[PDB]
């Protein structure tokens, strides 16, 4: 029972746009079956850093527990056309965000089925159960609006957003870039 | 620490000019 | 907006090692179809770009023109066949591009290329420990490449050996001592490897790179994580405990000024003092 928002899902294909050559991966941040209401990303190309990655986990839970926000899933997506596994470090990132709360689930982008439109669900949700990630059903629901969602995508990348998008790592090449990245959700606001 | 994750654990010839052993040679 | 301008854009974003290969492939593109008598022969090695980017792009459409028209160009070349074999990869066609590059090899066998292109055929066929075997392999008969070290590196980083990781990128900076980068990713490297005996190196290395570079914010938190990571550990000696603990508040001292750097630069809602409240803490 993961359920992440169109806006979650089109920072997912601007993310991946972003970078198409290089594996990344961030957090999505909920409210306290659970909804993923916002999204955040971070770093790409090399992920089994570990400074960075524990940086990245502290500021994000200050900046969502500032704003009432908890981080509640990690999303992936990986380097190579034909994987489509977890690696050591989604495992052990996301083990480590579902410490928290047992309702976190990690995500990982199929870069198979990455497309122009997102025709299929890209994201594969993976469950935590028995000490093992499996995925969950491909077959169920993973946005809330689905057209939306392919739409929104569609505008956005055609639209040259994915240049544009900025994710943690430019943050920590410059502040100035801001991290928060609220011009793609302005620019979600408007083509909705 | 709330976020001390460990990555390490499994480590997999050698890369030339590698040498495992902690000599005190010198 | 003068051919001249673009000219230089391409030159530029090919003397640093990008990969946007949208804003790369239009612009050579342009470049190729309107002023390509504009200038000599300076848009071969743009040709070859051009098409890279098109197989990073996936419009091979034009990958097919920049290749006859180097081939018609250069006969019998092993840059072209290396590009040839490159072309071949850009649709998984690895036996093909493995004879060309045995060819390139039995023709010529002090070669790089072929061998680079050889291991990024295995690495994309996935087989990591092949590839980190023929980079082993490759680099005894040419110590010193920094490109197939880093990316050995790189390789051992992404498949978890810290410790070939770490020695592969001392041995870099061995290289170029001067490099901040090396340092920050050696930090990183060995703080990921292990404990104090790591944290210890990780700290100084940060600040190594911090010294080549002010700017690094990168590597001044990840020196000042490090510095309260060594704090928080029981097997910090007093002494210890306390250089580090002044190591990580001048570090965070420093965080809080180019934090409010970041302020003055720009003007939006103040997430650097959320920042630093996460510091605080």
């Amino acid at each position: 029972g993961v359920k992440l928002t169109t806006q979650a899902y089109c920072k997912m294909v601007l993310h991946g746009a972003k970078y198409p050559h290089c594996a990344v991966n961030g957090l999505l941040v909920a409210e306290k079956h659970t909804l993923f209401v916002d999204c955040i990303p971070l770093f790409h190309g090399t992920l089994a850093l570990a400074p960075m990655l524990e940086v990245a986990l502290t500021l994000i839970d200050s900046w969502c527990k500032d704003h009432s926000y908890v981080i509640a899933g990690y999303y992936q997506a990986n380097e190579r056309v034909k994987d489509a596994s977890p690696n050591q470090v989604a495992e052990k990132v996301a083990s480590r965000i579902a410490e928290g709360f047992s309702d976190t689930a990690l995500i990982m982008v199929d870069n198979t089925k990455f497309t122009m439109d997102c025709v299929a669900p890209t994201i594969h949700v993976y469950e935590h159960h028995e000490n093992r990630w499996r995925c969950r059903d491909p077959h169920h629901d993973y946005c809330e609006d689905w057209p939306e969602a392919q739409r929104i995508s569609a505008s956005l990348l055609d639209s040259r957003s994915y240049e544009t998008l900025v994710d943690f790592d430019n943050h920590l090449d410059d502040i100035r870039n801001d991290w928060t990245n609220p011009e793609i959700n302005k620019a979600v606001l408007h083509l909705c | 620490f709330k976020w001390a994750i460990e990555l390490s654990g499994p480590g997999g010839l050698y890369p030339v000019g590698y040498l495992d052993k902690q000599v005190p040679d010198t | 907006v003068t051919w001249e301008e673009m000219r230089d854009k391409m030159r530029k974003w090919r003397e640093e090692n990008s990969r946007n290969s949208e804003q790369i492939v239009e612009v050579g593109e342009e470049l190729i179809n309107e002023y390509a008598s504009k200038l000599g022969d300076d848009i071969w090695i743009i040709y070859e770009q051009v098409m890279i980017a098109a197989l990073d792009y996936g419009r091979d459409d034009l990958a097919l023109f920049c290749l006859q028209e180097l081939r018609r160009q250069f006969p019998g070349s092993h840059r072209v066949k290396r590009l040839t074999g490159m072309r071949f990869e850009a649709m998984e066609r690895y036996d093909d591009a493995i004879q060309l590059y045995d060819r390139i090899l039995q023709e010529d066998p002090t070669n790089t290329a072929a061998r680079k292109r050889k291991i990024a055929i295995r690495k994309a066929q996935g087989k990591n420990v092949e590839a980190i075997r023929e980079l082993n392999e490759y680099l005894e008969q040419f110590v010193g490449d920094q490109e197939a070290w880093h990316e050995l590196a790189e390789l051992y980083i992404n498949e978890h050996d810290y410790a070939k990781a770490a020695f592969c990128l001392e041995e870099l900076m061995m290289t170029n001592p001067h490099n901040h980068l090396y340092c920050q990713q050696y930090a990183e490297v060995k703080y990921t490897q292990g404990g104090l005996e790591n944290l210890e190196l990780s700290r100084k290395y940060f600040a190594q790179a911090l010294k080549l570079n002010n700017r690094n914010m990168r590597a001044l938190f990840g020196l000042y994580m490090s510095a309260s990571h060594i704090a928080s550990n029981p097997k910090a000696s007093a002494k210890t405990k306390k250089d580090n603990m002044k190591y990580a508040s001048w570090a965070a001292s420093q965080i809080n000024r180019a934090y409010q750097f970041a302020g003055r630069s720009k003007k939006e809602t103040k997430y650097s003092l959320k920042a630093v409240e996460d510091m605080l803490e």
